[PDB]
């Protein structure tokens, strides 16, 4: 949205820059004018021909006498044109490369200019600054915008007048030569605006319509995928694929009429064009046959016109381009505009001599910058004498640290004064402040450069002698020594991460080297090992004794040296004095020491669409018609102009204009009929197939074991959006490119075959100019993407030194020492300066020569096209032809270029699409096999079961695990914790085969009994249970699949699970729904319909899973109630965590790291002591607390 | 060249 003034946006331009942009601006005017002009002579051409062409078949009666006026008119005439085209040329070169270079030349100087100025004024904010701003946001602001700029202030200008001026001179040219034929195109001109607002309308209205109708089916794609294991557990597969296949069956439909529409709409539009075009030239026909305008003035005003309307399209962009660069330099300007209160940039302020060191603190009221919210410092009075070390303790709020904020004047205090010897600290320069003062931070910082440079950011100036008595001085000698490279031994973020300490050390070496008057250390020792603490310490204690400190840590072992202690209350300082005096005062400090003590490409899929052999050859058959169709324009305006040029006598004229102007119609609307029908065929192709895909995917996405689905590679969206990209993808590439791309080729075809079989050797010539001008035309493409790519390279190292400086700042302002990476920004910034210097050079003479081989081309046509040509018996209207059809197939060619990553994509999109729908599970349901035994009467026997579960083959969950629970008796499952209870119930389902170890049911071995069957004896119930969106009879009966459940039955579950008080209740009963949709109902609910749909089932085998998990008061009861009465009739396996309910059970079991540790009904395991009686004891100990 | 086919 904002914007900045056009004048101060280019205040970094000045002298060369200003010439430049004047002699850019002026240059690309001309190259703007250049063409159009070329236009203007195209009908002088025409001319020429066209009085030759009338003379010529005027005669009928004598030949050679032809041979004579004609060919020197053609000579001189031709000979003229042609000097003239060749004129352009050099012109439109020449104005090109001085447009581009001198543009980019200019871009490039001021870029560099506006980044070293940011960078500084980065760096010359105060921290109150930096506090209340991302600094992330801010390089990125910094990186971004500037490039943003560049591409505002670059070429684009220049383009942007160039296209002003085609659009200036082509109306003025179209207006000169006739007034009336622009008045005339001006009103189709709306009429062509009013139909692609139409089109818009449509393309806007799908959209959303489109967003509506998938969602419908991903809308089941996703609660089916997220309720997986309950439908596999329930095997409801089928269904889930049913109610899948058929919203797709809904989203095709939508698709076809999406299709139908899309593509009539197109059709009609193309007709409107053709009708509006081919009526204006008629129009022109006949202002021609009033002998009003000439045949080739026509031309030359419909094409200078059509090219400068064209040109304000073309011209827009560049608009934007500027506009957004003003926006991205605001908040880049506003940062450089900023002066701050303190600067430390400036020269200014006292420099104090033989400095004493003695402080004060005054009366100083403080808040960061939250501002009102919280005021830490209230009030504050303090003093420590020269030489002496004074101590900050404090409870909390780091109000303690505040004073060290302050004592660096990183922040002005709100009210009060901190006094530096008997000045004001805010008289004195900020720099030399800085420099006097010494700073030791809890956390340090090390800049990633050698040792002696991390040293040497204390002094530029310094020797490896300094260096080496300031480690030593800091005891950090040895440690380093022992490190290899000596001095020059690496350290930062990447690379060499060492000792807490260590680096302490090194920032106690920097901040030694600094000679400070005045130290400050906060918390330095605190957050470290203690070993080492003691060693820093003692370097601590050796950078004192020269000088005046200010020491706060949580450490009181470092405190009873100090001279003087000083506590806070609440910002308040109160205590004050030696040790033994504060430890007299029993005040917060005494209170505080008694505190603390897989690629592919193949067509497959392709075989897939094979199902409909028809729908594609139509399609086909129909756009090579299309691509046949496409060049018979060009073949009627040759003969339109051609014939008219050709014409002779006048007479016939007006007679066949007409003939033509109609079958030129006739050619529309017949291309309203193919064009429509490739579209919908291939449209309605695409919407079948799209289905087949995203059901096959689906089911065979249902047929993957659970195994696959705990995958952290494969996740419930990540599977919803795998579904819908690979699908859609593969439409894309199947779908309109391919029908563009034949009729693209039979365009061109056709084109070549007609321009072939009438030029001879002129279509030869062309063939070998355009290919070139083409293939220049790429070549460039990849230069600008190479030098593209390179620069990114250079300016990520300076944006790299940008971050490291930025993001470490509150560091560097303590260092000074900011004009150091201001020079490093500077020469990390001259290389790319350099490059884009080059950059300009290079962009010119690629533009330029990729213009003037087009217009130099354009000679080699008419010069080619006259004199040997014409000197032959070859003709002018077939000239026009051959021009129009080739150039016109070439630029039908483009689409394929244009055409070409969207394949890529769909391949590397249905390279997937494949192998998910190859990939078979070890255990899959839809296998017909397996016993289904006909015995009813469970049992469980778990013998010697070791499992570790796919995801994590880490730690084991069961090892050598045996169980056995007879029919018509509750097994209870007591476990210290885990899934070692729940891996029972989840490998009685089969959701895993164990490592080692079998499970038999009836005797039989699970693993070789069928999978659907044996889970269709399963009684499951889980802790949160899910419930689909439908009739809440549709969730009970959804416990029984393969047959419709009565309704009597899902009554006498729904009885059962005493869940009918709320089915009664409810306005809908039975019918009513749930799942969130349409209704909301809380845990007992949901949990009572978990036991009727598991107990509607009728089950052999009841399996609860902390069923009473979630739940709390009378709930809990009402549903063990249910739960018990649910039991007692079947096998159950009862893992719930309530032991007290757990009280009556056949048999308890303990399990123990896998193995079962304790066994046996509840008075054994409580005349037995050990770990069951510590869970029912232990458990009893809060319910003895709640009474 | 414009739109038609030349």
């Amino acid at each position: 949205k904002p914007a900045v003034s056009v004048l101060t946006m280019f205040r970094y331009a000045g002298w060369l820059d200003r010439l430049y942009m004047l002699v850019g601006t002026l240059a690309a005017i001309i190259h703007g004018v250049a063409l159009p002009l070329m236009m203007l002579i195209f009908g002088d051409m025409t001319d020429s021909f066209a009085s030759v062409g009338q003379v010529s078949k005027q005669s009928t009666q004598m030949s050679e006498a032809d041979k004579r006026a004609m060919f020197a008119k053609l000579e001189e005439e031709m000979t003229t044109y042609a000097y003239y085209y060749t004129g352009i040329g050099a012109g439109v070169l020449i104005v090109a490369y001085i447009q581009v270079s001198f543009w980019c030349l200019a871009a490039g100087r001021q870029i560099h200019k506006i980044r070293q100025k940011f960078f500084h004024a980065i760096m010359n904010q105060e921290i109150g600054w930096f506090d209340v701003h991302d600094v992330g946001e801010l390089n990125t602001r910094l990186t971004d915008d500037v490039s943003k700029i560049n591409e505002g202030i670059g070429d684009k200008i220049g383009m942007f007048f160039q296209a002003m001026a085609t659009f200036f001179g082509g109306f003025i040219i179209g207006f000169t030569r006739g007034w009336k034929l622009t008045l005339v195109i001006l009103a189709i001109s709306p009429v062509l605006g009013l139909s692609a607002g139409i089109w818009a309308k449509i393309l806007s209205s799908f959209t959303d319509k489109e967003l509506h109708a998938y969602a419908k089916a991903g809308a089941v794609a996703e609660e089916v995928l997220a309720a997986i294991r309950t439908v596999i557990a329930f095997g409801g597969q089928k269904k889930e694929l049913e109610r899948y296949n058929n919203n797709l069956e809904e989203a095709k439909r939508l698709g076809i009429k999406k299709a139908i529409t899309a593509n009539i709409s197109m059709g009609a539009a193309f007709l409107l064009i053709y009708a509006s075009y081919a009526l204006a030239f008629w129009y022109g026909t006949s202002l021609v046959i009033s002998k009003e305008y000439s045949i080739g003035q026509v031309l030359t005003v419909f094409f200078s016109v059509l090219i400068g309307a064209f040109s304000v399209g073309q011209a827009s962009p560049n608009i934007e381009a500027f506009a957004n660069a003003r926006g991205a330099a605001y908040e880049v300007f506003k940062i450089i505009d900023n002066k701050p209160s303190i600067d430390s940039f400036s020269k200014s302020g006292h420099k104090p001599d033989n400095i004493q060191g003695n402080l004060e603190f005054k009366n100083i009221h403080f808040s960061y910058p939250s501002r009102k919210e919280v005021q830490i410092l209230k009030g504050l009075n303090l003093k420590v004498k020269s030489g002496q070390t004074v101590a900050l303790v404090g409870n909390s709020g780091c109000g303690k640290s505040t004073t060290v904020q302050l004592m660096q004047r990183l922040y002005d205090p709100l009210d009060g004064m901190v006094s530096i010897d008997g000045q004001d600290i805010r008289t004195i320069n900020v720099r030399y402040l800085r420099e006097i003062i010494g700073v030791v931070s809890q956390e340090p910082v090390l800049f990633a450069t050698t040792i002696a440079e991390n040293i040497r950011y204390g002094r530029e100036d310094v020797t490896m002698d300094e260096i080496e008595k300031a480690v030593k001085e800091a005891n950090a000698y040895d440690f380093i020594m022992k490190l290899p490279h000596q001095f020059d031994t690496l350290v930062g973020e990447r690379g060499a991460q060492l000792s807490g300490g260590q680096k302490q050390r090194i920032a106690i070496a920097r901040a030694l080297v600094r000679n400070p008057k005045i130290l400050l250390l906060d918390e330095a020792t605190s957050a470290l090992d203690t070993e080492s603490e003691a060693v820093v310490q003692a370097a601590l204690d050796k950078a004192r004794e020269g000088r005046t400190t200010i020491v706060i840590a949580h450490r009181l072992s470092t405190v009873r040296n100090a001279d003087v202690i000083a506590g806070f209350d609440g910002g308040v300082i109160v205590e004050q004095g030696n040790h033994d005096e504060l430890m007299r005062e029993k005040g917060i400090y005494f209170k505080l020491v008694m505190t603390q003590t897989p690629p592919a490409s193949f067509w497959r899929i392709l075989k897939l669409n094979s199902t409909e052999w028809p729908y594609f050859v139509v399609g086909i058959f129909c756009a090579i018609i299309n691509g046949g169709l496409q060049p018979a324009f060009s073949v009627i305006f040759s003969k339109v102009v051609g014939v008219f040029t050709n014409g002779g006598p006048p007479e016939t004229q007006r007679q066949n204009s007409n003939l033509f102007s109609l079958l030129f119609l006739i050619l529309g609307i017949i291309s309203f009929i193919t064009f429509f029908l490739q579209g919908f065929t291939f449209g309605k192709a695409g919407e079948i197939l799209t289905k087949r895909l995203r059901y096959m995917v689906f089911k065979s996405m249902l047929r993957q074991d659970v195994s696959w689905f705990d995958d952290p590679k494969n996740t419930t969206g990540a599977l919803t959006t795998r579904l819908a990209n690979d699908a859609a993808q593969v439409k894309g590439a199947t779908g309109s490119r391919l029908a563009v791309i034949f009729q693209n080729i039979a365009n061109l075809g056709t084109g070549i075959i007609i321009s072939l079989i009438y030029g001879w050797q002129l279509t030869l010539l062309l063939l070998a100019i355009v290919p070139i001008i083409a293939i220049a035309g790429v070549v460039e493409m990849k230069m600008l993407s190479g030098q593209a790519l390179k620069d990114k390279k250079e300016l990520e190292g300076s944006g790299k030194i940008a971050t490291e400086a930025i993001e470490n700042f509150r560091t560097v302002v303590s260092l000074t020492r900011e004009q150091k990476f201001e020079t490093m920004y500077a020469q990390s910034l001259q290389i790319p300066y350099r490059n884009a210097m080059k950059k300009a050079h290079v962009f010119g003479i690629t533009f330029s020569f990729t213009q003037a081989m087009m217009y130099f081309s354009y000679a080699a046509c008419f010069r080619f096209g006259a004199y040997l040509v014409t000197q032959q018996l070859m003709t002018f209207e077939n000239v026009l032809l051959v021009f129009s059809a080739i150039v016109f197939g070439a630029m039908a060619v483009g689409q394929v270029s244009s055409f070409a990553p969207d394949y890529a994509k769909a391949t590397v999109s249905a390279s997937h699409i494949i192998r998910i729908i190859e990939k078979t599970p070890e255990i899959d349901s839809y296998s017909t096999q397996g016993l289904k035994p006909n015995m009813l009467e469970g049992n469980v026997q778990f013998s010697g079961v070791v499992f570790n579960y796919p995801t994590r083959p880490s730690i084991p969950v069961l090892q050598g695990l045996s169980l056995e629970v007879k029919k018509g008796q509750t097994l209870a499952l007591v476990g210290s914790s885990g899934c070692g209870k729940s891996t029972v119930v989840q490998l009685l389902e089969r959701f895993y085969d164990p490592m080692a170890g079998s499970v038999f049911l009836d005797g039989k071995e699970i693993k070789q009994l069928n999978v659907q069957w044996l889970r269709a004896q399963l009684g499951i119930v889980s802790q949160e249970p899910i419930l689909f969106d439908c009739s809440i009879a549709e969730n009970i009966a959804y416990g029984d699949n393969s047959r419709v459940v009565s309704y009597e039955e899902i009554v006498r579950a729904a009885k059962e699970a005493n869940i009918h008080q709320f089915i009664d209740s409810l306005p809908d009963k039975y019918n009513t729904r749930v799942g969130d949709k349409g209704t909301q109902l809380s845990g007992g609910q949901k949990q009572r319909i978990a036991i009727a749909r598991a107990l509607v089932r009728q089950p052999h085998i009841l399996l609860l899973d902390e069923a009473t998990s979630a739940l709390d008061t009378e709930s809990e009861k009402v549903v063990q109630e249910a739960l018990d009465k649910a039991r007692e009739g079947r096998t159950c396996i009862v893992i719930a965590h309530r032991l007290s309910t757990i009280q009556n059970a056949d048999l308890i079991v303990v399990i123990q790291n896998g193995k079962v540790k304790e066994h046996g009904t509840h008075q054994q395991l409580l005349a037995q002591k050990g770990i069951y009686f510590s869970m029912v004891s232990v458990q009893a100990g809060a319910k003895r607390s709640l009474e | 060249x414009l739109x038609l086919x030349l």
